[PDB]
């Protein structure tokens, strides 16, 4: 997500970046995605919607 | 204590411990507190650091282990 910056990219744009495989970024942005639903990490994002 | 009442996940377990947490048929954090540390250790694949972490977050969020509740549910 572009976030601070220019534009967004792809998973396989930014697989380059890291070195990493287009399907392991992926699963680390999932789990990345995964850590920010728990609470505690949650409560101030929930009154945005 | 509200906070006793809360399920397992506010304490941002890992899966391991929170995996055996739930196959140990535990789901409040009060229950979690209300056992006594043996009776945690003897359970299956729950260890000393698991269990150590879990003592230290537990300490740093005010509660601790073995104390005695009343009136549960």
């Amino acid at each position: 997500f572009g976030i601070d910056m220019n534009t967004d990219y792809t998973l396989e744009e930014v697989g380059k970046q890291f070195d990493v495989t287009r399907e392991r970024i992926r699963q680390i942005e999932a789990k990345a995605l995964r850590k920010l639903r728990h609470p505690s990490r949650s409560e101030v994002l929930r009154s945005f919607l | 204590d509200p906070i006793l009442l809360r399920p397992v996940d506010d304490l941002e377990l890992t899966v391991r411990s929170a995996n055996c947490l739930k196959a140990e048929a535990i789901h409040y954090i009060g229950d979690l507190v209300q056992r006594t540390e043996v009776e945690l250790l003897k359970t299956p694949n729950l260890g000393k650091k698991s269990l150590t972490e879990i003592k230290d977050v537990l300490a740093s969020r005010g509660l601790s282990l073995g104390m005695r509740l009343e009136n549960w549910p």
